[PDB]
Formats: structure tokens, C-alpha cells, sequence
């Protein structure tokens, strides 16, 4: 049998970094990032995030093969402005609104317990 | 790790003086005084390993060489600080008494190495041997002491030995090596060496994939062996004399 | 005689070395070169063990101190070096030393592998190292195989009048930030023999214990 | 109240099923967070099995799989640890949970193994872990094999923790309906008819909280994805308010893993 | 006659490998092997493989010497030991790039026996290009071939200047192309270039990255106002090479059509 | 240890006695399992 | 099935008798011994894993006991009597006195001779142990040694059977010499490879598995247990397996068994009638979201249970491969055999 | 190592800024904590 | 072969229910898809999962792993 | 008489690989005979 193990979709091995950044040769400020043991769940979530920047010029990800967990990511943004400054402040937005989300189901939980 | 190259060989002690005038007008550097003290440690039988591979033979139980210096305070008797410290006091370095005996020894419990035996064929001119080595600089502790680390890691001491001899360092990181081992034991102390002096030439390489530096290792060896014709006859010792694994026992001395 | 103390935060959170940086940034005097530590454990493969005769033996790689490696069994230390520049001279005169060792985690992952076995491997890259006023306060983020574990703190200071005031004023600071559950030890190996790294490493040891 | 973020209006809730709408959120957001909520949130379920007596009609690793799969409390799942990270040899205390299965088919008519035989032997330390999920009115819960005279079975069972994406046994999500969109008013997809298309095609209960468009307005094409409407229902292991709230904290904490490790590469760079 | 190192099995379809590209199983490629000569070159990675042993991929199986000895690394400890020289030969597993010739029964025409490169996978089936299963009249139903692996330099230059899967497509029985798009590529490349199908922002950038050949510029749009959108034919456009120009008039098509 | 085919009396068999059963006198005799539960893993 | 003891034997684990049956089944007693599973399929296109006669399958579905199969095999032994004299004993062999031993771990065998059930078996483990007395004036050309007083005659597993010892038997035979019997038990999967069959003449293999979360699912939630191709339907004209499908659905969502038993009044318009009761599109359309993004599908899907069969042919079975190995007595050629490891 | 007139001209520039910067700093520390360690993003207005 | 304990297609679960299910079909003689949406079987996946299966355990338990003729 | 001419140990320990057609030395790893 040649079936791989299932936990190599959520555990990285040794020697194994989560993020590798590479500068893209054809389009200046444009990054490739390949993120380790993840699928469209993030992919999807960064780069529509990613797209309400107004500084963003370009954003897409892929996932090569469906038999390995890792995707590729490609960013690029207006001139005087760093990719990774942009990633961070997605990452931050999502932050803030799932924040925001949980605690209006929790209120809203709560009222109708006392409802219920 | 090193891969170390060797030539080996033997001389009796009434050339021994004149063999010292003959390396000076080589070298060009004058003998250096040294000692040591080697104690061997192999797994404790008690212990069964049944990790040992039986079916495929992945790795074979080896034995662990534990090395010190030990300052010559001990190794001088009543009669000889008259002497300055220099090769001439291995002259009276005949007999099989010596200062130092078992309780001193016992008393004092370092470099740990592990060594495998020389590469097979019989296309090699010089002794390959492949070393893994490290370095204890200090411990603490309930229980510090040599003795109760390596009962702590799985081994038990099984002998130990006593060499004096001289070094030459001559070009290109060539080391030699004239030597006299003394066993020593609870029953007394035997000079194995007993009437001569044993010869080593070698040098080291820090990396076994690098293979033109093997190959001047070799040209050097074999240029000091062919200048030493006529005079001492070095050569390859028994491949399966310096094989040190558990299972076999035997040793070159 | 200087002094240490290692404090393991379990229930930390990603952001809160950024938090306890900034708590802290009044008195923060200067910053220096970052650090890196590795803590491997061991497993003895043999079975027919006595009872009184432990199991594990705790490996625990210090970057910043020169590349030194300690090996801690039954309340007992070992201390190896791997660089060319630690060997005492006259092992490499007398022929004692080939003079480029290897790791001690090597030769025990390599050579002893029918002995011990590797059991897990905690690791802490690109702390923080802060000067205060006569302290120097360490920080890191401990990852595991599977990802973030918790917040690593260690404290070193010269003068040993007035260490237990620092270690409560620094158990405060991380109380305004409301890291309740944290874990402490500055105790040493041996009380007649004190060695610095080694009493450092038993401390690692004690914290980071489950 | 946070006006600047997603909103949510629960209407239906019970112990099983939570029904509601959520507004002012992107389609992707919403996509992410069932995907998590099916796929990558933890549970407690048996993971060995070591057998002593089997004078049973079936199989060994045929009542090892029907095992693998029967549900249990994992309320405070937080406080275990992966069992390849627990310093223990094999399983833990901290590591693991085990129970013990025995039965005996003393009488002449055959008897069912149901699952509240299932006995837990090991030390819980005060936590709410471990207990099987029981739903049916007689309390049998699931039924786990059948006896006659004469035989017995004497087995005993280790339950550990993971994660769905390595096995289904571990899923704590039964099924969730995701819809939005019911009038069709954003044009995405194209229906199929044989005479008409309005009529061939039933209504989704769904209209009657949307207002239906009217022939004179033009297509707008300036609208997107606002509100969906969703249904989740749990297996029994976690309670379904816990299911939304820990998926959305697991997503939480894979962002700010992308963060942390975005500021080591940072001052990486630095150096 | 009955041969050594070759394998036989089922196949399936990979619509993500390249058209001359052939998933292998990882048991299939531990098991053959390839007679590597140790060089200066290559003495670092294949003392890696040696070390690296028989039961992990990569890895080796077989030390040759210059005598003609062979040793067999699992049983001589010497993983860890063995020194290479000039002039020996590692016996490794089949890596990814490796040529391979492929068939399947009866062999009817010589467009049935073709080179492949390879790529170790996961599982046990074969991968083929959805394309070539047009000159092996081969499908996926239970259908099994046959791979042999060559052992030498000049081998492997046949198998890779001769037989290669490129240079069979305009065959030489009816001078016309063996393969083309088929099945539902086919399908779909259709309803893609209809005047009816326009494709908003996010899903032509998706797109766009997909190509791998693509140059980083965005094509502009066809309805710049009051909504921008591409058309079909617009993205489909990105994949067709610059300088290629095509004429063809059907029935009843005026230069408006 | 053995068990006998249609009643499954306990028996216990030497390497010279005869195949057969004591209270039935059958023909057909079957092994016991390993009383002793082992542990194994798959590879 | 329990008892006996045949070469080869295939069982499965769930049967499910089928939601459309003829009428004549009551004679042939199909709904009593079952030989396949409804199967929710959706026939689309999804990623283009499942062209020319490939299918997609739900990796999950597998997981929790679809299509799982039990596998028993059979061996067989005896003591042989040449001449008059005893040839062949039941005895586990000691290296002391024995040649030719084989490489199998003798260790398993207990001192009967005979394996006891409950052991994991694996490659080229022995379960019997057969030695033979030899003649002193027999000699292997030197190969003998003084205390070698016999010879190894042990019957190794087959290089690739895997699995628990599941029973041991003892007998005698005509002649009165002793029996021994083996079987043996193992447990199969699906897998990409494998094969499966409608009852129309549409088979594939599996070609890739997805899991539950990047499965199109309707507005309700459902997923399709497996996805096949619908460019198989018009070269074929099969239009029973959509016919099948349709009805099959009806009498899911309504409960009782719907015939279709050939030369009968039932008609599609009246079972499509009798759908739309239900609340369903009635040509049996439906509503599907895209897994990955939660967009919708600009086309709606055909979406139904229907009935699969799982063949016989797995690919753990075909799967050989071969560096070097055994000769030919006569030619010294590889030998023929996938068992034998030939080329 | 400079390449540059400009970078030439800009590296007296700062030369003169910072031995300026560097002698008042030393002036205050003679007598004063300062701060090493803080960073505005946007310069104070004069 | 004793009734699956999960469904196949969402997850759900189905085994405890067999025994009061074939409860509803003689004690109140009801017909299959009344009882089987009696149980909260909503889904066509979970009715086929009870619908259709096959009991085969009752046929072995009569039976010992002794003696089969042929 | 089947020896290894480089461990020269009496009597020799040899293993014969059926499934590869080999006959090896079960110490130096050295192949005898094959086919």
C-alpha cells in the first residue's frame, strides 16, 4: 500500500518553514508566498481581504495538485508600499472582524437563552 | 568526525636515541613531551539490547574510549626531579613498575570518541579509520563523576592503559607519534611495548567527501614512508586487529 | 555570584511578548542580538531497567552560549562543547582530540540510536534580549510539531542581593497583563557547587516540565 | 453594539440545531468559516482497541471500526494534549482517556451490546471529558453488537484527541445548509426549463424574508454577496453555540499564526 | 522473452501533470533502480542517498565498485560507512525527470510505445495526460500497462531524442494530428467562447495566474463602463502563443460573421 | 490446548495421541486461541 | 460462510437491498443476499477527475464503512508416508539439526508445530512447520553437516498476504495420516485503483477521493457519495440508469420499494409527477454550490441515489514490479509470475 | 566606498548632523537619560 | 449484519434508532415513511440508510463456526 | 565451500536473498553468487 499518512496535513516536518517569500521577476513590488499544510480555506479568506486595498494592484493564489496541503499566493501592490505591510493589515482586518462576529453571536446566544 | 590516515610500526629501544637525531635532521623540530590516560567503557551486559536489528543488521554494539591528560607530578618518582623534563627520562622508562598504580587512577574517576573499523578492499596503501569524537568540559551534580555519567548513558569500564611518548609535527599537519603503553590493573602494571618503542604516522582530514585532499594525504604519507627506507619499515597494520565492536575481542597494542 | 530565573507562561498568547515588551518599555535601558535555544528529550529502549533507575535524559542546546549542549538525568549535569575554540589546549596537544568534534546530539542520535530514541522536540528562535537597570530579561516563543506552545521568560542578573524583589516585580508586570497561570523556578542543582550553566539548564528543566 | 462588523439575527436554536442569518459579511468569510466548522475543530473518540475474549459472530477490526465512531463527551477537550506531544511513554494520563467493554451471554435469548456499557477506568482529574453521548429515549444509545448463549466478548478501549481532517470519527458537525440569494436577483445561476422557467422551479422557504424584484427595474450590476442564511446541527459531542464560536476562534488562531510567523520572517529580515 | 526492471499497472487521469509527464507509484519507484556513476558532480548528493539508505525515498540499494564487487547496503552496516570513489556506482531509486518507455498491449503501431518523464506519487496507479490516451486507445476502466525503465547513458538519450510524446503527434500513416483536446476539456472550451459568457475581475486574475507562462500584465477590458468585464475569447487568448494567425470561413460566414 | 468440533469439550493433546475426541470420538478437532492477548503494531 | 474453509472468499460488510427491484427477484432471493449499496451520485463535471469512465468519490463516505470488504483465505497440509517409514513431522524446527531453514520468523509457531489463531501474520512468515528425515547415505553435495539430521519442508505466506491467523484445524485423512488447515483474515478498502459497476453496463475505477469539504453540496447540505462523467450517457443510450435514478429517489423520499420489472404500464411522466409532490424540480435538477469559493453553479446538477457494485478486481492485486530475481532451470530466464516475482 | 556626488555630499551632511547630535549627546550624559529605542513615524513638526 | 452506526453521506447518526424503528411497524402497524420520518430522518440519505438494510445477524446467530457441511 | 574472501571468519555466516537471486554475506554485506 502507498497510501501517505494523514497527519501530514496539519503537522509540519522538521526543516519545515509555514512561509517562504520569494520577489517575483516580472512585476515590480509583486512577492510569491507559499504557504506549508494549508488548502483554499486561507487562500480564499487572504486574497478577498486582500482585494479591498486600495493600494493593491494584483492578488491570486493556487493550489497545484490536490494531493499535497500547500498553496501559492502572489501579491502586488502601488510603488512606496510593502506586500508584506499589506498582508499584515489583512491579517489584522480579519482579526478585528471575526472578533466583532463572535461577540454579536454570543450576545445574540445569550438573548435568546433568555428567550428560550 | 575525522577521516584519519595511518602507517604504523615498531623499533627497539637500543636504536631509540639515534632514531631522535635522525628526526630532528628531518623536521628541522625537536621531540615534545606528553602523556595520557585512555580508559575503555563497553555496554553492560546486564542490560539486554534487543534493539540491536538482528534481521537487518542496522548497527553493531561498539566500545568508548575516555581520554586525560595527567600532569607528570605523578608519573616522576623520588629519584628523578634531579632531571629537567625532557625525551631523555623515556630512557629510563624500562621497566614494568611505574608510579602511578590502580588507586591513584581509581582516584581520579576528557575527550569520548568512537571509532569503526578501517575501510575494506585491498586497493588502499594507507589505515582509513573513520573517528566520532566530542568533548566533556565539566559536570555537576549528586553523583559528577566520570564513572557514574557512563553508567548513567548504559556502559561499564572494562580496562585502561598508560602512554608516554614523544610528538614531532612535521609540514602539512603530519603527526608522529613514538610511544611505550603500560596496562595497569589491581595486580600491578605490565608494559605491554616491553623493550621498544611503537611508531605512528598519521594525519587527519576533516571531511571524508573532499577526495583530493585524500589523495595529498596519501602522496605525504607515502613520500614519508619511502624517506624512512632502509631505516624502519612502516607499514599497513591487519584490518581486523583494529576492529573494536563488542562482539569480537581483540586489540592492538 | 551572578543569578537566573526561568518563568514558563502556558497559556500565553501570540501577542503577549509584544504586550509584556511594551508593559516594560520605561525602564527598557537597551536591546541586543537575538537568541535561540533547542530542548530534546531522550527515551531509554532497554527493558530490563530497575525500578529506581529513570527513564529520560533531557538535552537542552544553548545558541547564545557559545554553542554548549547539557545533559541533565536524575537531578544530574553534563556539560559539552562543539566548537574549535572551547577545546582545552592540552587535549589537543597531547593527542587526546582530533580537534573538530561533533555534537554530543549527534552521537547520540547516530552511534547509541539502539539505546535512546528521540521522543520530542521543543524549539525557540528570534527572542528578544532587553538591558535594564542591572537585569537582562530574555524573551521567546516556544514551538513544537504542532505549533505554538507558550511563552518562555529568563532572568539573569550580577548582584544577588535583591533578586527575589526583581522576580516579584516582574511576577506583577506579568499580572497587570492578566497572565494568571505561570510557572517559575530559580533553584539550584547543587548547593555546595555552583556552575552557572548547568544550574541555568536544571532550571529550563524544572520549568518546562508537564 | 459593534456596528462596524458582521452581524448575526439567530431565530431557531434547540440542543442539536442553531438557524440563522448572517449579514454584512463577504462570501468568502462565510465559505471559510463552515469549512471549519465541518472540517477542523477537536473531539474526543476511541482510537485503539486491544481485544481478550471474542466468542462473537463478527470480526475483530469489524467491531474495532464500529467502536472507532461512537460519540463522547468533549466538552473541556482544551485541557488534553496531542498524544505526540505528551512526554509519556504510549498514553498518558494527561494524553488519553480508557474504558473497558465486557459482556456475557448468559441467557437463552440473544442479547444486544449497546454502548452505555462502555465503563471509564482511568483518572479524569475533575474534568467533563470522557461520558458517551446518549439521545435516544431508552438510553441504550448506540448498539454495538449482539450475543447468544454462550459467548463473550472482553476488550478494552483508548480514546485520544484530534482533528476531523485525518478521520471522520472525530467531526463534531452533522450537516449545515448554506444559502443566500434566493430571488436569483444577482444573476448567478442559470435556470432550466422545458416551457417556464418561473413556474418548474419551487420556492425556497427563503423568499419571504427578501422582497421580489420587478420586471421594470433593470438588472442591477453593482450588487454583491451580503447575506446568507445558515443551519448547523451537531453530532452530540459539543454543544452547537460551542461549535460556531470555537470554529470562528480556531480561524482566529490561524491568522495569527500567519501574523506571528510574517513578524519572525520580518525581523529575520532585519537581521 | 521475459525481462528485468519493469513494472505493470492500472492507470488513471491527472488533468494537472504536463502532456509527457507519468505519476509513479512510490512503492514502484523504491523498487527499480539506476546505475548512477559517483563523479565530482554529483559525489555530495549520492554520499546523501547512500547515507540515506534502502528503505527511504531517495535512497540507494547497491554499491558497485571498480572490481565488480557489489555490496548490498542493507545487510553491510555501512550506510554511514561507505567512502565513494571515482568510478563506483551507486544504485538509486528512480528520481522525478527520469526517462521511462510506456506501452500497452497488443502494440498494433508504433505510436503505442512512448517515453515519458517521471513523477514519484502517492498511491498505487498510473498517471497519464488526459490527451495520449487517444494514440494508446487506452481509457480507465481497468485498463493496465507496462513501464520499462532503461539502465544506461545512451539509453536514456534514445528514450528522450526519439520516442518522446512531443515529437508523436503528427502521425505518419494519415499525416494529421493523433491528439487534440478530447472529452470535456472539449466541452468546455466551447461554452467558454460564446459571445454570451463575460467574466468579472476576480476570477480573471485567478485565472490569469493559472497560466504559467503568463507576464504579469493584465489584459484590458472589453466594457470599461459602466462595469468592466473579459470576455471568453479574451482570457482563452492569454494560453495561445504570440504569431499564430488562422483563417477559417464555414458555411454561409461573411468577414462579419 | 484443543477443543472438540461438535460439543467443544476442553481437551489437551500430547505430540503422540490420537486425533480424536473423548466424549464424542470425533475426527475433527480445533485450536485454541492465544490466551494471552499480544500487541501489535501494523507496518 | 463462517465454517468453511474455500481458497478464496469476498465478504461485505453492510448489503443494501435495492431501492428499484423486477418483480422476479422474489424468485432469486436478491433482496435476502444482496451483492451492492445504493450510492448517492451526482452526474456532472467537477475538477476533471473523472473523465473516461473514472469516478470521484467521498473520502469520508469511506471512512465511515462504504463499500468495506472482508477478505479469508485458505491453506492446506499433511503428513506424507514413504515407504514405510514416517517422512514428514509436525515439529517446530531447531538450527541445531536442520538445513535449508527459510528466512520467515519461526518464532510465532508454537511447539506443535502449528500457529495459533489471533497472530498477525505478515510476508513470508511460516505457519506450518514440516520437517523430513533424510538417509545418511543422502547427502547435498557437501552441503550436509554431521548434525544436520534433517530438512526444512515449511510453507511460507505468499510474499504479499497480510492479516490475523483466524482459524487452525486438525484431521486425518483416508490413510490416517494428520491434517492441517489454515485460514486466515484481512480487511479491504477502496482505493484509488478499484472497480466498480452499475447494473448497465457502466463501470469505472476511482480516481481521485475528496473530502466532505471540497464536495459540491445543495442548498440542504448533501453531498454526493460519487460524481461520474455525463459524457457516458449518449454513445450509450442507458437511458435506464437515469430512469432508475429518478425512481430510486421517489421511493427514497417516500418509502417503499418502486417497481421496475420490464413490459410494465409505469411511464416517466408519472413518476415524475409523482415527484414534484415532494418538492423537488421534476426532472430531477437540483440547486448545487461550489466547494471550495460557496459561490453557485451557473448549470444545476443531476442528483440522485442509484445501486453499485464493487468488482473483483483490485489493484493491490496487479500492482508488480521487478529489479532482479529468480532464473529458469532449463532457459535461466525470469521466471513467469506475479506470486513468483517473475518478469 | 561612497559611489555617488550626491551620496558624497549627503554623507558630510550627516556627518556634520550626527557629530553635532553626537557632542550635545555627550555634553547631556556628562551631567541624563536618553532614548535610544524610540521611533516616530512622522518627524515633529519645527 | 448489525445496522450501521453512522450515515454515510452527512454524518449523521442512525444506529440506536433500528430497534424503536422496527417498533412503529407492527406495534402501530404504520406505514415505512411515516415511522421513518417519525425519527427526525429528514434527509433522503438517512431513509436510505434504514430503508434498505439487510439484517443478516439473526441468520449467524442460529449457526456456530464449527461445522458448516456443503 | 562457499567463503568471504574479506571477513575470513570460519565457518562463514552467509544469507541467501531468494526474492533478488543473491547470496550475501550477512556481515560485510558482500554478494557471493548470483542467479
Amino acid at each position: 500500500m502507498n497510501a501517505p499518512d494523514r497527519f501530514e496535513l496539519f503537522l509540519l516536518g522538521e526543516g519545515e518553514s509555514k512561509l517562504k517569500i520569494d520577489p517575483d521577476t516580472k512585476a515590480p513590488n509583486a512577492v510569491v508566498i507559499t504557504f506549508e499544510k494549508e488548502d483554499h480555506t486561507l487562500g480564499n479568506l487572504i486574497r478577498a481581504e486582500l482585494l479591498n486595498d486600495r493600494k493593491v494592484l494584483f492578488a491570486a493564489y493556487k493550489v497545484e495538485h490536490p494531493f499535497f496541503a500547500r498553496f501559492k499566493l502572489r501579491i502586488q501592490t502601488t510603488e512606496g508600499y510593502d506586500p508584506k505591510d499589506a498582508l499584515k493589515n489583512a491579517c489584522n482586518s480579519i482579526i478585528n472582524k471575526l472578533g466583532a462576529l463572535k461577540t454579536n453571536f454570543e450576545t445574540e446566544w445569550n438573548l435568546q437563552t433568555l428567550a428560550a | 568526525m575525522v577521516q584519519q590516515l595511518s602507517l604504523f610500526g615498531s623499533i627497539g629501544d637500543d636504536g631509540y636515541d639515534l632514531l631522535i637525531s635522525t628526526l630532528t635532521t628531518i623536521s628541522g623540530n625537536p621531540p615534545l613531551l606528553y602523556n595520557s590516560l585512555c580508559t575503555v567503557w563497553k555496554p553492560n551486559p546486564s542490560y539486554d539490547v534487543e534493539n540491536v536489528n538482528s534481521r537487518n543488521q542496522l548497527v553493531e554494539p561498539n566500545r568508548i574510549k575516555l581520554s586525560k591528560e595527567v600532569p607528570f607530578s605523578y608519573l616522576i618518582d623520588e629519584t628523578m626531579m634531579d632531571k629537567p623534563l625532557n625525551f631523555r627520562i623515556l630512557k629510563s622508562f624500562t621497566n614494568d613498575k611505574i608510579p602511578l598504580n590502580y588507586a591513584m587512577t581509581r582516584n581520579i574517576l576528557w575527550s569520548l570518541q568512537i571509532s569503526d573499523i578501517p575501510a575494506a578492499g585491498n586497493n588502499r596503501s594507507v589505515s582509513m579509520q573513520t573517528i566520532a569524537e566530542t568533548i566533556i568540559l565539566s559536570s555537576a551534580g549528586k553523583n559528577s563523576s566520570v564513572s557514574s555519567l557512563m553508567n548513567g548513558l548504559g556502559y561499564v569500564f572494562e580496562f585502561q592503559y598508560l602512554t608516554i611518548g614523544v610528538k614531532f609535527f612535521m609540514k602539512h599537519g603530519l603527526i608522529l607519534e613514538l610511544q611505550k603503553i603500560w596496562q595497569i590493573e589491581e595486580a600491578g602494571n605490565s608494559q605491554i611495548t616491553s623493550g621498544g618503542f611503537l611508531l605512528k604516522a598519521y594525519i587527519n582530514v576533516s571531511r571524508g567527501t573532499d577526495i583530493d585532499r585524500i589523495n595529498y594525504t596519501e602522496t605525504a604519507l607515502m613520500n614519508l614512508k619511502k624517506e624512512l627506507q632502509g631505516y624502519i619499515e612502516l607499514s599497513v597494520p591487519d584490518r581486523q586487529s583494529m576492529d573494536s565492536r563488542v562482539a569480537h575481542g581483540n586489540i592492538l597494542i | 555570584m551572578g543569578k537566573s530565573a526561568v518563568i514558563f507562561v502556558e497559556r500565553a498568547t501570540p501577542a503577549t511578548l509584544t504586550e509584556l515588551k511594551d508593559a516594560l518599555s520605561n525602564s527598557i535601558l537597551s536591546v541586543r542580538d537575538p537568541w535561540s535555544i533547542d530542548f530534546r528529550t531522550y527515551r531509554c529502549s532497554i527493558k530490563n531497567l530497575p525500578a529506581d533507575v529513570s527513564k529520560l535524559m533531557y538535552s537542552i542546546t544553548f545558541h547564545h552560549h557559545g554553542r554548549q549542549t547539557v545533559l541533565i538525568k536524575d537531578n544530574s549535569a553534563m556539560v559539552t562543547t562543539a566548537a574549535a575554540a572551547d577545546i582545552p589546549p592540552a587535549l589537543v596537544f597531547n593527542g587526546s582530540s582530533t580537534g573538530v568534534p561533533e555534537s554530543i546530539d549527534t552521537i547520540l542520535s547516530s552511534k547509541l540510536s539502539n539505546i535512546w530514541m528521540q521522543r520530542q522536540l521543543i524549539k525557540g528562535d528570534a527572542g528578544e534580549t532587553l538591558i535594564l537597570d542591572g537585569l537582562t530579561v530574555r524573551l521567546v516563543n516556544l514551538f513544537s510539531s504542532t505549533g505554538f506552545k507558550g511563552l518562555l521568560i529568563e532572568l539573569q542578573a550580577d548582584e544577588a542581593g535583591e533578586f527575589e524583589t526583581k522576580i516579584a516585580g516582574i511576577e506583577g508586570h506579568l499580572a497587570e497583563i492578566r497572565a494568571k497561570e505561570y510557572k517559575t523556578s530559580s533553584d539550584s542543582l547543587g548547593p555546595d557547587t555552583s556552575n552557572e550553566i548547568c544550574d541555568l539548564a536544571y532550571q529550563y528543566v524544572r520549568a518546562l516540565e508537564l | 453594539m459593534s456596528e462596524e462588523g458582521p452581524q448575526v439575527k439567530i431565530r431557531e436554536a434547540s440542543k442539536d440545531n442553531v438557524d440563522f442569518i448572517l449579514s454584512n459579511v463577504d462570501l468568502a468569510m462565510a465559505n471559510s468559516l463552515r469549512r471549519v466548522m465541518i472540517a477542523e475543530i477537536p473531539t474526543l473518540a476511541i482510537d485503539s482497541v486491544e481485544v481478550e475474549t471474542n466468542t462473537t459472530v463478527l470480526a475483530d477490526e469489524f467491531i474495532a471500526h464500529r467502536l472507532g465512531l461512537i460519540p463522547l463527551q468533549s466538552m473541556d477537550i482544551e485541557q488534553l494534549e496531542y498524544s505526540r506531544d505528551c512526554f509519556c511513554e504510549d498514553h498518558c494520563d494527561k494524553c488519553s482517556v480508557v474504558l473497558t467493554l465486557q459482556a456475557f451471554g448468559e441467557s437463552e435469548s440473544t442479547t444486544n451490546v449497546y454502548s452505555k456499557d462502555l465503563v471509564i477506568v482511568s483518572n479524569l482529574m475533575g474534568r467533563n471529558i470522557g461520558h458517551p453521548i446518549i439521545q435516544d429515549k431508552e438510553g441504550n444509545g448506540v448498539l454495538i453488537c449482539k450475543l447468544r448463549k454462550g459467548q463473550e466478548l472482553k476488550l478494552t478501549c483508548v480514546a485520544k484527541k484530534g482533528i476531523a481532517k485525518e478521520h471522520a470519527k472525530w467531526g463534531p458537525a452533522a450537516a449545515i445548509e448554506f444559502e443566500y440569494d434566493p430571488w436569483n436577483k444577482l444573476k448567478h445561476t442559470d435556470y432550466w426549463y422545458e416551457q417556464d422557467s418561473a413556474k418548474e422551479w419551487p420556492q425556497s422557504k427563503n423568499c419571504e424574508y427578501e422582497d421580489p424584484p420587478n420586471e421594470g427595474d433593470p438588472f442591477d450590476y453593482k450588487a454583491q454577496a451580503d447575506t446568507f442564511y445558515m443551519n448547523v446541527e451537531s453530532v452530540g459531542s459539543i454543544p452547537v453555540d460551542q461549535v460556531v464560536v470555537r470554529g470562528i476562534d480556531t480561524l482566529q488562531k490561524k491568522v495569527a499564526s500567519i501574523l506571528l510567523a510574517l513578524t519572525q520572517m520580518d525581523q529575520d529580515k532585519v537581521n | 522473452k521475459r525481462v528485468d526492471f519493469s513494472a505493470r499497472t492500472v492507470i488513471s487521469g491527472d488533468p494537472n501533470l504536463e502532456l509527457d509527464q507519468v505519476g509513479v507509484p512510490k512503492s514502484i519507484a523504491k523498487t527499480l533502480t539506476y546505475p548512477e556513476v559517483v563523479t565530482p558532480y554529483n559525489i555530495d548528493r549520492l554520499t546523501q542517498l547512500v547515507r540515506n539508505g534502502p528503505n527511504e525515498h531517495p535512497g540507494a540499494k547497491y554499491v558497485i565498485r571498480d572490481s565488480g564487487d557489489r555490496i548490498d547496503l542493507r545487510y553491510s552496516k555501512r550506510a554511514g560507512d561507505i567512502q565513494l570513489q571515482y568510478g563506483w556506482k551507486v544504485e538509486r531509486h528512480i528520481m522525478d525527470n527520469d526517462p521511462v518507455l510506456f506501452n500497452r498491449q497488443p502494440s498494433l503501431h508504433k505510436m503505442s510505445m512512448m517515453a515519458h518523464r517521471v513523477k514519484v506519487i502517492p498511491y498505487s496507479t498510473f498517471r497519464l495526460n488526459l490527451s495520449v490516451t487517444s494514440p494508446y486507445n487506452a481509457d480507465f476502466d481497468g485498463d493496465e500497462m507496462n513501464l520499462h525503465v532503461p539502465q544506461s547513458e545512451e539509453t536514456r538519450a534514445e528514450l528522450s531524442q526519439l520516442c518522446a510524446v512531443p515529437l508523436q503527434i503528427v502521425s505518419p500513416q494519415s499525416n494529421k494530428p493523433c491528439m487534440g483536446i478530447v472529452q470535456d476539456t472539449l466541452c468546455g472550451i466551447r461554452k467558454l467562447t460564446l459571445r454570451d459568457t463575460f467574466i468579472e475581475l476576480d476570477q480573471v486574475l485567478n485565472m490569469l495566474y493559472w497560466v504559467p507562462d503568463w507576464d504579469g500584465v493584465i489584459p484590458t477590458p472589453a466594457i470599461i463602463k459602466p462595469k468592466p468585464l473579459w470576455s471568453g475569447k479574451q482570457i482563452l487568448s492569454v494560453a495561445i502563443p504570440n504569431g499564430i494567425h488562422l483563417q477559417r470561413f464555414d458555411e454561409g460566414t461573411t468577414l462579419l460573421s | 490446548k484443543y477443543i472438540c468440533a461438535e460439543c467443544s469439550s476442553k481437551l489437551s493433546l500430547s505430540r503422540t495421541d490420537a486425533v480424536r475426541c473423548k466424549d464424542c470420538g470425533h475426527r475433527i478437532l480445533l485450536k485454541a486461541r492465544t490466551k494471552r492477548l499480544v500487541q501489535f503494531e501494523a507496518r | 460462510y463462517n465454517v468453511r474453509m474455500d481458497t478464496m472468499a469476498n465478504i461485505l460488510y453492510y448489503p443494501q437491498k435495492p431501492l428499484g427491484t423486477t418483480r422476479a427477484m422474489e424468485y432469486l432471493k436478491f433482496r435476502e443476499l444482496p451483492a451492492g449499496q445504493n450510492a448517492i451520485v451526482a452526474i456532472a463535471c467537477y475538477s476533471g477527475y473523472n473523465q473516461e469512465d473514472s469516478m470521484i468519490m467521498n473520502q469520508s463516505s469511506i471512512d465511515r464503512g462504504l463499500f468495506r470488504s472482508l477478505f479469508f483465505r485458505s491453506y492446506m497440509d499433511q503428513e506424507k508416508k514413504y515407504g514405510m517409514s514416517i517422512t514428514e513431522t509436525f515439529e517446530k524446527p531447531q538450527r541445531t539439526n536442520t538445513l535449508r531453514m527459510k528466512h520467515g520468523t519461526y518464532d510465532k509457531l508454537d511447539d506443535d508445530g502449528l500457529i495459533a489463531p489471533g497472530v498477525r501474520v505478515s510476508g513470508e512468515d511460516v505457519i506450518i512447520g514440516k520437517t523430513t528425515p533424510i538417509s545418511p547415505d543422502e547427502e547435498e553435495l557437501g552441503q550436509r553437516t554431521a548434525y544436520h539430521s534433517k530438512r526444512d519442508a515449511s510453507t511460507p505466506l505468499r510474499s504479499t498476504e497480510n492479516g490475523i491467523v483466524d482459524q487452525v484445524l486438525v484431521t486425518t485423512n483416508q490413510d490416517g495420516l494428520k491434517f492441517v488447515k489454515v485460514r486466515v483474515r484481512t480487511t479491504k478498502i477502496p482505493q484509488i485503483g478499484d472497480k466498480f459497476a452499475s447494473r448497465h453496463g457502466q463501470k469505472g475505477t476511482i480516481g481521485i477521493t475528496y473530502r466532505r469539504e471540497d464536495m459540491p453540496f445543495t442548498a440542504e447540505g448533501i453531498v454526493p457519495d460519487l460524481i461520474i462523467n455525463p459524457h457516458a450517457i449518449p454513445s450509450r443510450m442507458t437511458v435506464a440508469h437515469l430512469i432508475e435514478c429518478l425512481l430510486s429517489k421517489v421511493a427514497a423520499l417516500s418509502g417503499n420499494e418502486g417497481d421496475a420489472s420490464p413490459f410494465t404500464d409505469i411511464t416517466v411522466e408519472g413518476i415524475s409527477k409523482l415527484l414534484r409532490e415532494h418538492g423537488y424540480q421534476s426532472r430531477g435538477f437540483e440547486v448545487m454550490y461550489n466547494g471550495h469559493t460557496g459561490k453557485k453553479l451557473m448549470a444545476q446538477i443531476f442528483f440522485g441515489p442509484t445501486y453499485y457494485q464493487r468488482l473483483r478486481h483490485m489493484v493491490d492485486d496487479k500492482i508488480h514490479a521487478r529489479a532482479r530475481g529468480p532464473m529458469q532451470v532449463l532457459t535461466r530466464q525470469p521466471v513467469e509470475g506475479r506470486s513468483r516475482d517473475g518478469g | 566606498r561612497a559611489e555617488g556626488p550626491e551620496e558624497l555630499a549627503r554623507i558630510l551632511q550627516q556627518l556634520k548632523l550626527d557629530k553635532i547630535i553626537h557632542v550635545l549627546t555627550t555634553m547631556f550624559e556628562n551631567t541624563w537619560s536618553c532614548s535610544r529605542i524610540i521611533k516616530i513615524d512622522k518627524p515633529i513638526r519645527t | 449484519m448489525i445496522v450501521p452506526v453512522r450515515c454515510f453521506s452527512c454524518g449523521k447518526v442512525v444506529g440506536d434508532k433500528w430497534e424503536s424503528y422496527l417498533n412503529l411497524l407492527q406495534e402501530d402497524e404504520l406505514d415505512e415513511g411515516t415511522a421513518l420520518s417519525r425519527l427526525g430522518l429528514k434527509r433522503y440519505c438517512c431513509r436510505r440508510m434504514i430503508l434498505t438494510h439487510v439484517d443478516l445477524i439473526e441468520k449467524f446467530l442460529r449457526y456456530n463456526p464449527l461445522e458448516k457441511r456443503d | 565451500v562457499l567463503t568471504c574472501p574479506e571477513c575470513k571468519v570460519y565457518p562463514p555466516k552467509i544469507v541467501e536473498r531468494f526474492s533478488e537471486g543473491d547470496v550475501v554475506c550477512a556481515l560485510c554485506g558482500l554478494v557471493l553468487s548470483d542467479k
